[PDB]
């Protein structure tokens, strides 16, 4: 079927059919371009015009130009080819390593898994980090979510995730870049490649890369998430294979399609959003899930708009993940990092049937202590410190220890503050933080638990201060 | 001991000032935010009831 | 002929409908009776919406508008070089037209992942504070942020100036183009900058885009984008470039302003909800080029300017989420005489690291250190750290207008983390280091020359240098 | 704005509240057993 | 060209034409009425439609009444006629004095000078005001935020501006009242006439007056400010002067602007301004500088709403000052006059490569004893009390007997030129006055007339 | 179908709020225009005449009853939200959770100050 | 009228609020573009060729006056919101009231604090 141009109103074009109308999520490639410029039906508008949005840049399209209707939504190529490569929205390779040559390709539009698929093993998944493998703990096959504001250490907490659990991962992984820094995505391709896990030379590659960047259009930003989705959900179905999916960031896509719902001519909703803010969302993200055929274990950067927790997307994003982890700026002005929040993260494996009553009794005392230390706050802020009684004030020195305590230094830190990595196994984690919980380090000062791993290297840097 | 503490005393008062008004001044600019930010909201509200019809 | 050419049917709101243009691309320029250009926005099946470059005054209805057949566009090359040109290319310093044989579109999308390398080599600022705590790499993108009149535009005319020691030598590897984008600043002030690049010859080297307050809303939205082609050419050509946008605040405003006239959805503050993707789409052109694309660059130093200190807003954390780390300028620290007044606890500089040199390395290593210590402790062994810390800071002031090159501040910082300066008190320090350099200057130019080519310091310069310092330090008030 | 701190229910509303209802249950047991 | 009205709705009518639709800011004569009416094209609506907004009342307009196309925008007379008169937004007399016989008359919309036309290094305005010249110096072609309003003296040192620049310079005024309160302003024009500013009877009237009420429509209070600094560019671009423009008040003339895009029906950006608040605001200041031939300064009276100084009005009027004079009521019930705050008022030209190493090094000390008197006198040791003193002198050596309150307190007035203001203030600072009394400095010129009266 | 039977049931309505929020997307799509935070005029009614279906019987119809315990997230505590109000002034009582009361150690971390029950002691046994 | 022929009148608007409220309704319904808490854009045009009207005519045109006292009613003090902004920047001067004055006894509760005169003294005898 060919359909002409009618209208072209930045990334949405009406094209008119004279037969053969395509339905909605339908692929049109337009004639007459240097290269590929593919409209993904949205609406049928009638009088036999539909509206699209394109995956790439509308400049020089003229009213009347053609457009072929493909018979399908956009297809990618999906298999164990695509590993080690990357690839934009509607799966071309742009990594000048020639054709992918897979024996399959998938629509990047499908159907969530139904509820007879869904999953319920919870098992933990330790990542080394202290904060989060003490008060937030990962799952296997969960949906971790890293909210934070800008420049709070989303990209670093998730580099950080790739360095310590996609290494040691025995399956595949998919990472999707979605409207972020395209030299951070030129970095990850080089690091990767450095590191082996990318081999440019053999099959052996063990990561599949998709970015569609903040250079981008809307349309491939609103779509890029889908074709990492794709890649995913063939590792995890007809290969059953265990896949980790980072997707840096996934709030670019509720924004790309902000940007697209006044040109589709809808009301807007709070805050300027697309009306269907929520649902496309949940079509989005519940297909980033594990089922009892294969296991997606997903880690989600989620930008936060100026700081504000309470914007409709990340507020939208929270009731999605197993797991949050949520970064503070304040927290990271205070000189802590990572900067999570540990009164504003959660996990849903923070049960003492699933960690061990140990683990729970640990966690639940340091964010009693915490909450006390803010609640605490604001008389310390007026009438000082001496204004306190004797058990107020040891709750406020127990509480900045292990405020100091949750910090850690990353290996993917390493560069720009020259303190060695450290990865923290669990029991330690437990043991150094029922260890200051208790008093056992009363005597120490504060600044001896900032920046270091274990408890041996909090009391080595006391000695060492002293 | 009672002059020590009348000066001890009068000191600490004039911290106690000292922070309330640094977080008066940090308080009076998140409240010209926040007002700023309603006036718009309700303007937007507005705005976009007008254009729905 | 209503194909080539159209009947304006409505002007108002910095936005023309025209009747006509049947052939007409979108985003193509487009050209008015009256010698005014605009942009072809919206094609609609009965009209096209023209974005107005220029004044709605100038523009009725019933005016035709032909088509240049050409999507908008800016010239560029060499020949802009000491030109002051609008955001349309057009020269407006009086000395005729640009000669330039290649035109570049405004709206080219950046370089993909595999064009691009890491940054390596540096971009030197001449500002003691920035080369050695934040450094700035070429091919990086260094915000500038901070309240008005703090000395934003100053850090930028003096990176700018700076550049004349590069540009004058024989190493064509280490020389940079500036760019200078002035969006809906004063039209005196641009007058006044422009001088000041004159008097130090930093003009002949210096392209400034030109879109002021008094000019209309697209224009300062356009600026930006001509401004980034002109450096784009260098990019793409094997040589170097850093552009300023002063400042995407007021490009944001501007933007504002025309999303808000087409009866577009605002959202926090009013701002249209691809208010990220006007700076994104910007500040992602400003790459570093891997050896098979030229191995060229293009430096971008965005300015926001912020209220009140807020630093949270929704433009400032938009760019701050674009851009490679930030220079935070304090109202604090400009009012208390420290200028210029970098926050050093809160800029930034992620992939700067690995452009710096390897003597202000060995320096910047120790006095980066040394003031997070004074900043996290501000008896007997905090007290050496505080006034380690207060003569620090007292050696990272500078002056206006007189960048210094990377030899020299290694020196001053040499002198300074060494411990030298403790003997002196803060008031005076200020004092010592301006004779101190002019004594290198003058009698010492074969150590600094050492320290130069060779872009660390050695055993042998590093005991000259202990010499110099302690031979100074001695015979001084 | 008098009363204000008590208002706000914050830390210092709570200390305040604190204090009262100590001072004149005091004064209540000290009133009580003289009646 | 004739077209005639097809809408009236409020402020705002459409008008059509039926050949020779006119260009935008044109004002057009509506037909058949007792009192000029003048509507300005805002928009081309199509079908030979246009909207215009009014710059007086609508009522009693009739659908189909003939409108004339003027052919240009609002003109107004221009010239030394001008001077000592009251004119409104579209230039007719309303001080009942007869008609204003200017040879030329110039349109209120006009572009700010080009590039080549701008002066490349700034130069001070020397005033004759003591705290002004030294601690916040006016620069020509620049901007003022005066801060304060009744009970500061604001109008008396308007006038003493006025009278100074007429004096040093031999540079007229013009003062906009946009949004004037009729009942101030008649107090203002009369306040100029005792003080000899403005002279009903011979041609040495110093200051032109154009008022925009405030129970106009907000067309006329968002032009009155261009009409106002067209004359001031009459003087400037035809007579090489070096004019003042006083635009009381500059937020007045926001909200005048954010009212008419409303009624446009543009839709409100943030706080509810108008979406072409910034460049609003940039045209009509940009045309306030220093050109080739002599130079426009603006003191405009700033008002900030709710106190909130990052408000989009303030916010956007302090993108364009050059420097801030704030009168405060602290210093007048401490009894000097003018009543300059001399710690909150700021320049941009305060800068050593501006006004020279002296007069900056002058200025700060000035200003860093001031600041060490008010912490001293916070705690209220060896020299201490000699800083208090030489503080309290300073603070009395601010003060300045002005020329137009001579006929109230028989003072006589005093223009301190530059030099003689930074040479004595360095004197007192350096301590060769610490003898003289505390009340030798109060209400004196030079430092000579201290020495003279600490004689008596 | 419980209550009208003499039977007893209870329902969990988890939550109200993306209930408010999928119904704004109808009506927003729908063209019909926006109130307060963009949601539809008529939201109130919306969980009104939902809420008004929990009742007790008397004996002339069964005896059955239908208790309903809707759920209503709130953002940051901001109990003064449009929804929450609205749903707070339908239901016979409130309990607020809190996530200071949740993370002092208090689980369930219910606000005895805030929260009521309009039936109160009417409905409970006399031991208890 | 009687400002007209030498005469003194004085005029009380109880309130001004109410009619900035009316005037809001009428502008609202005949679809004029809404500002500022739904207000036209010509409510100051309103209210200031309302209270401009008020003046102390000279000698030569009977000597008569008018005064108008303007009423306003603030919502918890907010002298900020848009009419209350409107008035007190076209009146020369406010009588501020208070609640807290009020029932501490002060009656009439006029804070001199925040209430101002501009004509001042010269609307005074010398024994005041
Ligand atoms: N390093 C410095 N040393 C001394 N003075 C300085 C320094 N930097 C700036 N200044 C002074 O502060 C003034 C304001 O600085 P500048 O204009 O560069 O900052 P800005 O943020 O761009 O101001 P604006 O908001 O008007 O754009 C300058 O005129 C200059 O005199
Ligand atoms: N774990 C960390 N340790 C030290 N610094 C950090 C850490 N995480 C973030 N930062 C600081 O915050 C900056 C921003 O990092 P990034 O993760 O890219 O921000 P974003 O939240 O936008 O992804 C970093 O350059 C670094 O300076
Ligand atoms: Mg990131
Ligand atoms: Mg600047």
């Amino acid at each position: 079927a060919t359909g002409r141009i009618v209208a072209v109103i930045g990334a949405v074009v009406d094209v008119q059919f004279d037969e053969g109308l395509p339905p909605i999520l339908n692929a049109l490639e337009v004639q007459g371009r240097e290269t590929r410029l593919v409209l993904e039906v949205a609406q049928h508008l009638g009088e036999s015009t539909v509206r699209t949005i394109a995956m790439d840049g509308t400049e020089g399209l003229v009213r009347g130009q053609k457009v072929l209707d493909s018979g399908a939504p956009i297809k990618i190529p999906v298999g164990p080819e695509t590993l080690g490569r990357i690839m934009n929205v509607i799966g071309e390779p742009i990594d000048e390593r020639g054709p992918i040559k897979t024996k399959q390709f998938a629509p990047i539009h499908a159907e969530a898994p139904e509820f007879m698929e869904m999953s319920v093993e919870q098992e933990i998944l330790v990542t080394g980090i202290k904060v989060v493998d003490l008060l937030a703990p990962y799952a296997k096959g969960g949906k971790i979510g890293l909210f934070g504001g800008a420049g709070v250490g989303k990209t670093v907490l998730i580099m950080e995730l790739i360095n310590n659990v996609a290494k040691a991962h025995g399956g595949y992984s998919v990472f999707a870049g979605v409207g972020e820094r395209t030299r951070e995505g030129n970095d990850l391709y080089h690091e990767m490649i450095e590191s082996g896990v990318i081999n440019l030379k053999d099959a052996t590659s063990k990561v599949a890369l998709v970015y569609g960047q903040m250079n981008e259009p809307p349309g491939a930003r609103a779509r890029v998430a889908l074709t990492g989705l794709t890649v995913a959900e063939y590792f995890r179905d007809q290969e059953g294979q265990d896949v980790l999916l980072f997707i840096d960031n996934i709030f670019r896509f509720t924004q790309a399609g902000s940007e697209v719902s006044a040109l589709l001519g809808r009301i807007p909703s709070a805050v300027g959003y697309q009306p269907t803010l929520a649902t496309d969302m949940g079509t989005m993200q519940e297909r980033i899930t594990t089922t009892k055929k294969g296991s997606i274990t997903s880690v989600q950067a989620i930008y936060v708009p100026a700081d504000d927790l309470t914007d409709p997307a990340p507020a939208t994003t929270f009731a999605h993940l197993d797991a949050t982890t949520v970064l503070s700026r304040a927290i990271a002005e205070l000189g802590i990092y990572p900067a999570v929040d540990p009164l504003d993260s959660t996990s849903r494996i923070m049960d003492p049937n699933i960690v061990g009553s140990e683990h729970y009794d640990v966690a639940r005392g340091v964010q009693k202590i915490l909450q006390d230390y803010k609640s605490l706050q604001d008389i310390i802020a007026i009438l000082g410190m001496d204004e306190l009684s004797e058990e107020d004030k040891l709750t406020v020195s127990r509480a900045r220890k292990i405020q100091r305590f949750l910090s850690q230094p990353f290996q993917v830190a390493e560069v720009f503050t020259g303190h060695m990595g450290k990865l923290v196994p669990l029991k330690e984690t437990i043991k150094g933080f029922q260890q200051i919980l208790a008093g056992e380090y009363d005597h120490l000062p504060e600044q001896a638990f900032y920046m270091v791993g274990p408890i041996e290297e909090a009391v080595a840097k006391a000695d060492k201060l002293a | 001991s009672t002059t020590s503490e009348q000066s001890a005393r009068m000191t600490a008062m004039d911290n106690a000032s000292k922070n309330a008004s640094e977080m008066i001044d940090k308080l009076t600019l998140t409240f010209n935010r926040t007002r700023q930010a309603v006036i718009t909201k309700e303007l937007i509200e507005i705005i976009s009831g007008a254009a729905a019809l | 002929d209503l194909e080539e050419t159209g009947r304006v049917l409505s002007i108002g709101d910095g936005i023309a409908r025209v009747h006509g243009l049947r052939n007409v691309q979108a985003e193509e320029m487009v050209e008015f009776s009256s010698g005014l250009k605009g942009m072809s926005l919206n094609l609609e099946p009965d009209n096209v919406g023209v974005v107005v470059f220029g004044n709605d005054k100038l523009i009725k209805e019933g005016d035709i508008v032909k088509r240049t057949g050409a999507i908008v566009d800016v010239p560029v090359g060499e020949e802009l070089l000491g030109r002051v040109v609008d955001a349309l290319g057009n020269a407006i310093d009086g000395k005729g037209p640009i000669g330039s044989k290649t035109r570049r579109r405004v709206g080219l999308k950046a370089p993909g992942i595999i064009p691009r390398i890491s940054v390596r080599e540096p971009m030197q600022t001449g500002i003691k504070a920035v080369d050695s705590l934040v450094p700035i790499g070429r091919g990086q993108r260094e915000l500038i942020i901070g309240d008005r009149q703090t000395g934003k535009t100053s850090i930028a005319i003096d990176t700018i100036i700076n550049q004349k020691r590069f540009n004058d030598g024989s190493d064509e590897k280490k020389k940079l183009y500036c760019i200078y984008v002035a969006i809906g600043q004063k039209r005196s002030t641009v007058a006044q900058l422009v001088k000041r690049l004159t008097d130090a010859d930093a003009m002949k080297y210096t392209i400034v885009v030109s879109a002021t307050a008094s000019d209309a809303a697209p224009l300062q939205y356009l600026a930006p984008y001509s401004g980034c082609s002109m450096g784009e050419y260098f990019r793409d050509n094997g040589k170097h470039a850093l552009i300023i946008y002063d400042d995407l605040s007021k490009q944001a405003v501007a933007y504002r302003q025309m999303s808000l006239l087409l009866r577009r959805p605002p959202g926090r503050e009013a701002y249209p909800g691809d208010v990220f993707y006007l700076h994104s789409r910007l500040l992602e052109r400003a790459a570093k080029m891997n050896d098979a694309f030229g191995g060229g660059s293009l430096t971008a130093l965005p300015v926001i300017e912020t209220q009140a200190g807020d630093v949270s807003a929704y433009i400032p954390t938009n760019v701050i989420s674009i851009t490679d780390g930030q220079i935070f300028l304090e109202t604090e620290l400009f009012y208390k005489g420290i200028r210029p007044a970098i926050n050093v606890g809160l800029s930034v500089s992620r992939v700067g690291s690995a452009a710096q040199t390897r003597a202000m390395k060995q320096v910047a290593g120790t006095m980066k250190l040394e003031l997070a210590q004074y900043r996290e402790v501000a008896d007997a062994a905090t007290q050496q750290l505080l006034s380690r810390g207060v003569r620090l800071t007292e050696l990272l002031k500078q002056g206006q207008y007189s960048p210094m090159a990377i030899e020299e501040q290694v020196a001053v910082i040499y002198a300074g983390v060494r411990g030298y300066l403790d003997k002196l008190e803060p008031s005076k320090i200020t004092k010592f280091e301006n004779a101190f350099l002019s004594h290198v200057v003058s009698q010492h130019q074969a150590l600094l020359g050492t320290i130069r080519a060779d872009g660390k310091i050695s055993e042998q310069s590093d005991a000259k240098l202990k010499e110099i310092v302690t031979n100074f330090l001695a015979g001084f008030e | 704005g008098a009363g204000s701190i008590r208002e706000a229910g914050g830390a210092f509303g709570k200390r305040e509240q604190a204090e009262e209802e100590r001072y004149f249950r005091a004064q209540s047991r000290e009133q009580l057993a003289a009646l």
